[PDB]
């Protein structure tokens, strides 16, 4: 029940409480084992847990997947620091460790407990006959395919042998399967759920990645008479909320071109607030120097450019639109990492549009001329496709965001910018179409 | 859950019309595909029609003259409107909603298939 769970988060965790419901439901789901379970959580939210937990109160052995082998080790030193009995058959061990934990594997009682198998040694032939036993005794309790996303030809990822992890699961049906994936897209997760040949009932839990304390907003660079003065009143109101408080945390402009990038950090100087450009192209001195005068407060704002953390982030403004929704919801989602309301706004621009628009093509063309990965071109333009959409779309912000993600839609009675005041976006986009 | 119900079952004499409503209650973030089902008495289960994303239809050789298939995915639901119909279609018919996806704000969901009760047709 909850206090076998609660005492296993405090004792082999540390962790006092849950940090978000929606993984407490997802760790009892998969505690109870009734149907496979499908949990989708961004980094640090804990999404480990969810299958090591009960993992640790398992009747038997469970077998995780992970793609590469630098990963298993990882988790391995994090579950022995906390002096949990995992173990791994990747053949990472050398003959006399190879033959003892096949010698524990094979025997009753198997001391490991939590086993990090690749899926190629998983499908070795010469680990069949164990595998063969494994299943015959009945030791596998869970079948866990940590990093599934890779399955989905759409994805970023593709693993070859995460195809043959769906025969696997058809093997040894007793057993629940947990997929797992960082970021999780409808499509994404048909496929995983296609590919990996779960049962009909899947106990989705998924991360909304709508945010109360987010402001979504989108101006259009050509209605804009003059766009670097929306931009310095954008970043004064965020910044500086009231006389007293003063100015406040930092806040973040993301840019493609670096040369733009530079210009406008020495535009929004000019006109009164510091900007540090910290473009890729900066010595790595030069940079380390920008993210430190960046991470203390003496600098108010950093230009992202390509690449960025701080606890509290005012505000974040793209100069220019992402290439892939994913990537301006990452970029957006440090926003306001504090409880306080914060802003994000697109200057979506046709002109900007189409010349990433362009870039995406002649990548694709590169990516064709490879002959390969050619679901995953068609999933970054479809990306791409959805981000324009979202810029153009007219209605609540979140709402789209949450249909491209596949997350339910949120309730935003307030920090939106369509719902607050849809006449507003009705006369905006009507002044784009005019200006189109 | 998803409550499916069918509606629009009649008996039409040969060579009549009829449509058939099938609605998907519940909250659904979207559906694979609805296939209607047709099953006779003393006969095995024979597959009719079928509506995929992107409005995509699949019907049988024979059956495709007289029936056609048309979804609405905002309003997740599917009529299957029959003309010149024939005696031979006289089965009771049933709907798959294959692969639907369910959520909440708070982010559980399901992604189970349901079943509607079904629907009875007569014909002269
Ligand atoms: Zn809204």
């Amino acid at each position: 029940p909850e206090r076998r769970v609660r005492s296993t988060l405090k004792k082999v965790f540390g962790f006092d409480s849950f940090k978000t419901p929606l993984q407490e439901s997802a760790t009892m789901a998969v505690v109870k084992g009734n149907k496979d379970v499908f949990v989708c959580m961004p980094t640090g939210a804990g999404k480990s847990l969810c299958y090591q937990l009960p993992a640790l109160l398992a009747k038997g052995i469970t077998i995780v997947v992970s793609p590469l082998i630098a990963l298993i080790q990882d988790q391995v030193d994090h579950l022995l620091t906390l002096k949990v009995r995992v173990s791994s058959l990747n053949s990472k061990l050398s003959a006399q460790e190879r033959k003892e934990l096949l010698a524990d594997l094979e025997r009753e009682k198997p001391q490991t407990k939590i086993l990090y198998i690749t899926p190629e040694m998983a499908a070795s032939s010469s680990f069949q006959p164990t595998l063969n036993s494994l299943v015959s005794r009945h030791l596998l309790s869970y079948l866990v395919v940590d990093e599934a996303h890779c399955v989905s030809q759409w994805g970023h990822d593709f693993r070859p042998d995460y195809l043959r992890l769906g025969a696997l699961r058809s093997r040894l049906g007793h057993a629940p399967c947990v997929a797992l994936t960082a970021t999780a897209t409808p499509q994404v997760q048909e496929d995983v759920f296609a590919a990996l040949h779960l049962k009909k009932p899947v106990a989705i839990f998924k991360t909304p990645c709508f945010r109360a304390n987010l402001f979504y907003d989108v101006q259009f660079k050509e209605l804009i008479s003059d766009p670097y003065g929306n931009l310095k009143d954008f970043c004064l109101k965020a910044l500086g909320q009231e006389a007293d408080k003063g100015l406040s945390g930092c806040g973040i402009v993301y840019c493609r071109t670096r040369e733009a990038c530079e210009q406008l950090a020495i535009e929004l100087s000019c006109r009164g607030v510091n900007a540090k450009a910290y473009h890729a192209g900066l010595k790595a001195s030069e940079r380390t120097l920008v993210q430190n005068d960046w991470m203390e407060e003496k600098v108010p704002v950093i230009v992202a450019t390509i690449s960025f953390d701080k606890a509290n982030v005012r505000f974040v403004a793209h100069w220019n639109i992402a290439k892939s929704m994913a990537g301006y919801y990452q970029e957006s989602g440090r926003a306001g990492r504090d409880g306080k309301p914060s802003w994000c706004r697109l200057y979506y621009s046709r002109n900007d549009r189409d010349q990433v628009s362009f870039l995406i093509r002649k990548e694709v063309a590169k990516l064709q001329e490879k002959r390969g990965n050619k679901a995953s071109d068609k999933a970054t333009i479809m990306a791409f496709d959805a981000l324009v959409t979202f810029c153009e779309e007219l209605g609540c912000r979140h709402a789209a965001i949450a249909k491209y993600f596949g997350d339910a839609l949120p309730a935003c009675a307030k920090g939106c910018d369509h719902c607050q005041n849809p006449t507003a976006v009705r006369r905006r986009l009507e002044a784009l179409e005019r200006s189109s | 859950q998803v409550q499916l119900v069918e509606n629009g079952g009649g008996c039409v004499k040969a060579g009549g019309s009829l449509r058939l409503s099938c609605a998907a209650s519940g909250s659904i973030f979207s559906i694979n595909r609805m296939t209607w089902y047709r099953q006779a008495p003393g006969k095995e289960r024979e597959w009719v029609a079928a509506i995929t994303s992107g409005g995509s239809t699949n019907y049988a050789d024979s059956v495709k003259g007289r029936f056609t298939i048309s979804r609405d995915n905002a309003e997740n639901t599917v009529y299957l409107q029959m003309n010149s119909l024939k005696p031979e279609d006289t089965a009771v018919y049933y709907c798959e909603a294959y692969g639907t996806y369910t959520l909440a704000p708070t982010g559980e969901g399901e992604y189970d298939d349901y079943w509607g009760q079904g629907t009875q047709v007569m014909v002269s």
